[PDB]
């Protein structure tokens, strides 16, 4: 999974 | 018997040069059978604070939480060092679901982030300096050579087996 972004910019995802 | 930095420079120079190199007790033993105190034997790492300033309850439960953590510092320090970097790898952010509830939460945890090379502090997270264009290979495989080798102290520990068992754990409060 990804370890930089914020939560919120992966759940636009 | 090799000598601790004859060693430890053999085995930093390994890792920087395959960052996938898994190291078994046999190569890392000079490096934690060392008679030196925990403060001298680590050059980057400040694994002295790293285990004073996170004595939360028993050693059984925040010795597993610094291991938690160490996991995924030495992630962090790997691909770093990887041939193809991961995406997004120029900054952290302090909301990432990953370094939320692994790293962020021990007490110098954001410290070991900036010995990689995420020294510039912003409300929502850690980044490298905008202009520099790759990161300190030598740098970051020895902080992550340290990062690897204070989790297989803790494990040893963990299991009652390290070879300074009794003296490191006079570091346990
Ligand atoms: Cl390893």
């Amino acid at each position: 999974e990804d370890m930089y972004r914020a939560a919120d910019e992966i759940e636009k995802e | 018997e090799r000598a601790f930095l004859v060693a430890r420079e053999e085995l930093a120079s390994a890792l920087r040069r395959d960052s996938g190199q898994a190291f078994s007790l046999e190569q890392l033993r000079p490096l934690l059978a060392s008679s030196l105190p925990l403060a001298a034997r680590y050059l980057q790492l400040d694994a002295a604070r790293l285990v004073r300033c996170n004595a939360h309850g028993e050693p059984r439960n925040y010795l597993n939480t610094l291991s938690t953590a160490l996991n995924i510092l030495e992630k962090y320090g790997r691909n770093l060092l990887s041939p193809q970097r991961p995406r997004y790898w120029r900054g952290v952010k302090f909301n990432n679901p990953v370094f939320r509830s692994t790293v962020d939460a021990v007490q110098g945890g954001r410290d070991v982030l900036r010995l990689y090379g995420y020294t510039e502090e912003q409300p929502d997270g850690l980044s490298f300096p905008e202009g520099q264009e790759e990161p300190d290979e030598h740098q970051v495989a020895t902080v992550t050579l340290e990062v690897l080798l204070l989790r297989t102290e803790l494990s040893l520990l963990l299991q009652n087996t390290h070879p300074r068992q009794q003296a490191l754990e006079q570091l346990l409060e």
